[PDB]
């Protein structure tokens, strides 16, 4: 269908994020098998394999931000690599790895839908500029390079002179947000963004927060739909082996809802799922509830309903 | 468990040039290790963080290089007092393993070992025990033999060795096996003899005495 | 009471799924004291022991169904009890075991009040027939004996010539649906039967589903209700011990909420409590966790509420 | 601020329950920090160290109650130390220890509030008199020392003597009950007072649940409102190594929320965690899941917001 | 971990009518354990899956009963390509228990074996140790001694035995019990005599020689 | 893990006045522990509940005090009957340790044993071996040595002691080191002394024989 036609994008990339081993992120989530999983339902599945991400062995970091030059070039092939896979009219399937992957998969996918949104499910805001970190990480500073609002708040990072700021302040909506910095919420409030961390899910529950989600960026205009994906959102009850776990995070019910309506929109046409480290599970049945969920989501992403699903014929022959 | 291998498993040079060191790794860290300078008897200090950029007030001669699997470790202007066990670690995975052990020595030149066999004291024969200690003293390198013989018997296991550090002073070594017996079999015999193999040697030398010689 | 005046039936069965170790279902929830848990309210407990299941050695097959007939000499022995203790005007309490058992434990029950309705929690709506199968397994395919409007659809299984459809579409409630067939959301779709998958619960909340599941059931007519009940919809985190483990079911505290407000109906007039596996723990713990989840319920459907219990004196003497 | 002006009281106490481990309720609780974790907001944390209680070894019991006259000293040296604490304008944290503190607690409190208000977080009701107990501990028994309407209904208990009944039924209100007795539930009926078990949590919704409990108690008049909690009300998983261990508690996203809308208030005036047994954790993994549970509890009762929390000058500089 | 027990340890039957094999289990498996067939050197092989209905390409005779302790696997016509390790093994209870057993011979007639003492080689002399290797060969059954004399010394632990399979051609089988010394204890004696005790052999048959003999 | 040490190892006292017990524990368990009575071969016995009040049944005398480090248990009245092995232990912290036993002895006066040494029989020359066993009886208190001797070696190793309980009746003492040897030992030698030191014996009481004599 016009749904659920998948460009497979695989990105072993690990170095915007300290702890290694996010590498094996499109390594285990394909022999998880997530291509057969596809296949039963009505899947056009096309993989275009992993990227080869070059080693700068010279990537001088900045003051605070720490390898800009190989994240950079990372970012801007899979720019390219995204606006090819959008060219052919799939939905973005992308995967890794971590947040810095991101931006490249938001900016090749606002080289072909620039009215696009992002819903950035996630524990943070991941909104930190190179002047407001406390880490320098790049995967906690993937979004700030995406707004037009930072122009000019946002230093001249070596390796990133490609970005262009391609969404505004309203065309961003985030759930999921338990560990915010206040350098992030100082942002978050000072940009009025839409936001949805735990406390109005807890108050609204889930079903009212996706409604007002949708009625937020699809009740003004119906638009391309970028869905960026990070698992700590999801409590680590069910993903412990994620690169930043925080407790308190979403239920798999509740992300499995979320994406459910997401596919009910159909105006998906995006999707990113990071921070998947397999070296982080402390038993492997730790790595295989993870990736299952994870698997999940992403199978609920393209029609996976709870409530079943058949193809549109008789049985009863 | 990414096995760190050191590519120097030791090294000796006699200060001067560039004394580079490597260590490899069983997968790609990518830059995500480190190498730090455990001297003797002392606590490790941090030498590179990661692969190259000279981790805070180390000197003028310490670079190294790698990116991602095979590293390096750049010991570029010696400087004498550097002679300690280096490290690299991985430290990007889980869990974080070391290096093997990169002992820096000194390479003066090969010595013989002033050997010197003690008998126990008779107060040991008041203890009821015998000890036989056969010295090596003031040579290089440590690649020696002790073959102990009781009555010209080759002995071992109730031989301990004792291997000095390298001095600062002369770059020496000094060994001693100390032919641990009971005194019973220390009655049983007298040619108490130490045939000594070291490369400083032309020979086996072997050191003697007689049980109520000396 | 008229409420919480209980016959108990134990049915250590087996053989309508493929994992052994259902049969020390009654067995172990003996041992845990059902009986002496009810005993403090006043519960009218009588136990009519466990029922003998004859071994018939040639129980030939169907094409993909397979044992027929012993099941069906199981259910049928059932019905004669379930039939027997409701004309004692008590409550059938079924417990085994798997959900082969409760086809006659709906026909005995259906035997005394033919204007009945069930809530099937269930992780699955195992409304299978022998044609849209794909294991053959009868606890997958208990309910096509009992629908109306599968009459004609059901084949001729050998074992159950007996069983007479007893409900109609409009008659049964599923909840907790997550592990659907294409054929079984086919046939759902096609019944027009009124159900809740957790979608539905992850929107409205448990309260709302809960009210208007006995809005559709007991807001026209005021009828005997037969809870039949499956331990797998509820979260395994909860029960681990279940025959057909699937992750993302409901939490404890919904099946207590859900059989709380059953209680306060006073309609609840049979229940069926099945897939109990001891032998599918990985720790005697898991084992233990999931007896006392199935027990809580039992209690809860027999008037245990959270909020508190008392005899009504005065206890300030 | 106003809030967050701490005073710290810890009591390592035990001897209102029989499981001895309590006592180093305060000694995990401050090696965990949480002085440290209040001094990045502005928190004027003042501790004033531990109380010496001393051991009276003739603490000759009731009928069933045990140890009478220890327990009696501890509070009255606690109400003492919290009366003096909230002469100094602060909030009074204290924290133990069980709730027999509780006692204690609210009596100083209501020395300097008497127009106070009680939220009882807990599994339990903790009503019980010296009559209609059956452990006869005082951990059990808190609560009903404290009201008003049961005066008469308390015996002379040796060393509660100067224990003055402070709060009306109307006064207080719990959240989570789970585990009540029978002359708990019949006295809760009684006097009427308003509550939230957990079925009413589970049909409203935990933002519903607070916003009536906030309406019950400050939509009438703006008081000082003392929370007094206790850890099992929260759900073992999160809280394993706790006294009395209830399956089904309240989630840990849901006691933040709880703890959010407190601070969001402003008039928290008091707070009591209790019931923190390290020596009841299994692994050491169970008592760090619990005391950073209980620790995130108080910082989100001393504004730790799960969306983020910023000191008020400009970050983009 | 219900114990299955086969009834038949072993089975030995010139190739002919019904036989039939059996398991049995420490509960009630109730039809829900299976056949196979692990021949010698070989991957097992499916003959039954649920206690009968004679599994996907069996080709005639392989039937059997059960339901549900003591189950039975009818070998009915018996086709001596058949001989093979038989296991029943329960599924539906874990974790999973297989059986003991079923290794099925050939009833020929009770052979002698022909016995073949044999010295170490003088290369052995040569290793400085020493193997005296003792032949059993063509007979039937496996049921045999070897009792080792050293200038007539009964001595074991020095020997490793070592058992043919059973033989397609004449159905025989050998043995070598392989008294394994030093040099040194094979320089204290000459007389090597093998006391072998067989079905088949009247007497307990000691093949012997002398150090230096052959 | 609090370790419970009780203060008197053992005791032993002549039934009459207060013989107060002692237990400490490493924490303060305040008040929070019991007292128990396991009897020879028989369940322990509840003596008090929380370090007092006597639990449900005691007759007199059997109070306690503690809270809540050192606890102590007062016999006041002794009563005999009431000689048994006592037990402090914590309750009030897991896992919950016992003490370490408390015998309580008779303390009638210090009595030599009455030493008889036994051949071994000639049916136990019939089975190949030899146990050699040297009596104590009647005495007091257990603070007794053995030392075989074996045509007059110290010997040991070889034997097995057997220790009476506390007869009831005079209040005495058994033992019987149990020289088991191979019946090839014994055959190797005759005189068959067993040197037994006793505070009761004024010398090392050494009783003998020869092999073949009694
Ligand atoms: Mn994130
Ligand atoms: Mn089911
Ligand atoms: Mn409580």
């Amino acid at each position: 269908a016009k749904s659920r036609t998948i460009g497979i994008i695989g990105a072993p990339f690990s170095k915007g994020q300290p702890r290694g081993g996010v590498e094996e992120g499109p390594t285990v989530l394909r022999k998880a098998g997530l291509l057969e999983k596809l296949k039963e339902q009505e899947c056009d599945v096309k993989d275009y394999g992993d990227l080869p991400f070059a080693d700068i062995p010279n990537d001088s970091p900045f003051q605070i931000v720490k390898n800009p030059r190989s994240v950079g070039k990372a970012s801007e092939q899979l720019a390219g690599k995204v606006a090819e896979v959008k060219k052919n009219g799939r939905i973005s399937l992308v995967l890794g790895g971590d947040h810095s992957l991101a931006i490249g998969s938001i900016s090749g996918h606002a080289r072909v839908h620039p009215d696009l949104g992002v819903i950035w499910v996630d524990a943070h805001t991941d909104i930190n500029t190179p002047l407001t970190t406390t880490s320098g990480n790049l995967h906690g500073q993937p979004v700030s390079f995406l707004l037009k609002e930072l122009k000019g708040k946002i230093p001249d990072v070596p390796g990133f002179s490609w970005v262009t700021p391609c969404i505004s302040a309203k065309d961003i909506v985030y759930i999921g947000l338990r560990d915010v910095d206040p350098g992030e919420h100082y942002i978050l409030k000072t940009l009025g963004i839409k936001y949805f961390s735990m406390t109005e899910v807890d108050r609204l529950g889930i079903g009212k927060v996706m409604e007002e989600t949708l009625s937020y960026l699809l009740g003004r205009k119906k638009r391309p739909i970028h869905l960026s994906f990070d698992v700590d959102g999801l409590d680590p009850s069910f993903t412990p082996a994620t690169g930043t776990p925080v407790v308190g995070g979403l239920t798999y019910r509740e992300g499995l809802y979320i994406t459910e309506e997401i596919y009910k929109t159909g105006l998906l046409s995006g999707l990113d799922i990071m921070e998947v480290n397999p070296s982080l599970g402390k038993t492997p049945e730790e790595v295989t509830r993870t990736v299952n969920t994870a698997v999940a989501i992403t199978l609920a992403c393209f029609g996976l309903a709870r409530e079943g699903n058949h193809k549109p014929i008789d049985y009863l022959n | 468990e990414i096995v760190m291998t050191q590519s120097p498993a030791t090294l000796s040079l006699s200060p001067g040039e560039r004394a580079t060191l490597s260590c490899r790794a069983s997968q790609s860290v990518s830059s995500y290790l480190a190498w730090y300078q455990q001297k003797p008897g002392q606590a490790p200090r941090l030498l590179i963080y990661d692969a190259s950029n000279r981790a805070t007030g180390i000197p003028a001669r310490f670079s190294g290089s790698g990116s991602g699997t095979d590293f390096t470790l750049t010991i570029s202007s010696l400087e004498p007092e550097d002679f300690a066990v280096y490290y690299c670690q991985q430290h990007s995975l889980l869990p974080r393993t070391f290096g093997g052990g990169t002992k820096v020595e000194i390479k003066r030149t090969v010595a013989a070992p002033s050997v010197f066999i003690f008998p126990p004291s008779d107060e040991q024969l008041k203890s009821g025990t015998a000890s036989v200690v056969c010295l090596l003293n003031n040579f290089y390198p440590r690649e020696a033999k002790v073959q102990w013989k009781v009555d010209n018997a080759l002995q071992s296991g109730n031989s301990q060795e004792s291997v000095t550090e390298q001095d600062s002073k002369d770059s020496t070594y000094s060994l001693s096996s100390t032919l641990t017996l009971s005194k019973a079999d220390y009655e049983k015999h007298k040619v108490y003899a130490c045939e000594v193999t070291h490369q400083g040697l032309s020979s086996p030398v072997t050191k003697s005495f007689n049980r109520g010689e000396c």
